[PDB]
């Protein structure tokens, strides 16, 4: 019997034995963070996790993964946000996060919380995940600026946002990546992300090689000419362009 | 939109 890896975009993968049908079901199926390390281990069904523990993928030989399961009982499974509920279990963080970022005070001006790394990585590094309720650009579109301080675009239909007062992180913790603060010279960009536990998302990976404890940042890309944006980058912007 | 990295 022969193992099989399934690599996203993003550099995630889903790993194991597959079944007569090539799908990934089984009981000793895993998904691998794309630090090629981190793994959450167990029975998935045509590759959803349905029971997924804690592993580190320690080594691979001829092409099959070795893991250690992580002490504890942390288990995950798929729980894709709805329009109404962003997560079954809005405490219990990712553990691939949880070892990349923390939030503080930002240390750009009256911006209140950021992101920030706990550790030096290189560039092209998934840092963070973006998940939030799955609403529709109309509903986002036809309300005021002040409740949309937390809306990213997902695609052309879905808008995810964290509304209050799950952006405060003794609500939700989860995911990290509505921490983010904007920058037009930023060290971060979005990308899309297939999560085994958040679905299809966003997360924030760095551009660049970047120290431990710095700020993480992403430019917003609001329109500037349909700008389109609320005050504080309405201002930023124009600082920003007159730097230039 | 009101949103973070529409692609225009
Ligand atoms: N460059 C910047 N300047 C000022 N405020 C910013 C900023 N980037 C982000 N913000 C603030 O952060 C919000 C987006 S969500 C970012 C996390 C937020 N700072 C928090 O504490 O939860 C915006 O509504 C704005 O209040």
């Amino acid at each position: 019997h022969g193992v099989c890896w399934i690599y996203y975009p993003d550099g995630g993968s889903l790993v194991g034995e597959v079944n007569e049908d090539g799908e990934m079901t089984g009981e000793k199926i895993a998904y691998v963070y794309p630090d090629e390390r981190t793994a959450l281990y167990g029975k998935f069904i045509d590759g959803e996790m349905i029971e997924g523990k804690l592993a580190t993928l320690m080594s691979t030989e001829e092409g099959r993964p070795h893991f250690e399961l992580m002490p504890g009982n942390s288990v995950y499974h798929f729980d894709k946000s709805t329009s109404s509920c962003i997560s079954t279990n809005a405490l219990l963080p990712d553990p691939y996060e949880s070892e990349r970022v923390y939030v503080a005070e930002s240390l750009i001006s009256s911006a209140g919380e950021g992101l920030f790394s706990k550790v030096a990585v290189g560039p092209n590094t998934v840092m963070s995940f973006a998940n939030g309720v799955r609403i529709t650009h109309q509903e986002v579109d036809s309300r005021d600026w002040a409740l949309n301080g937390n809306t990213l675009s997902l695609d052309e239909e879905t808008v995810i946002d964290v509304p209050e007062p799950y952006n405060h992180v003794s609500k939700y913790c989860a995911s990290l990546g509505h921490k983010a603060n904007h920058s037009f010279t930023p060290n971060c960009i979005y990308d899309m992300f297939v999560h085994p536990r958040f679905g299809p998302i966003k997360c924030i990976r760095t551009l660049r090689a970047v120290e431990a404890d710095e700020e993480l940042t992403v430019a917003y890309g609001y329109d500037h000419s349909p700008p389109e944006a609320p005050e504080w980058y309405q201002v930023e912007l124009k600082a920003f362009q007159a730097t230039q | 939109s009101k949103s973070k990295d529409r692609k225009y």
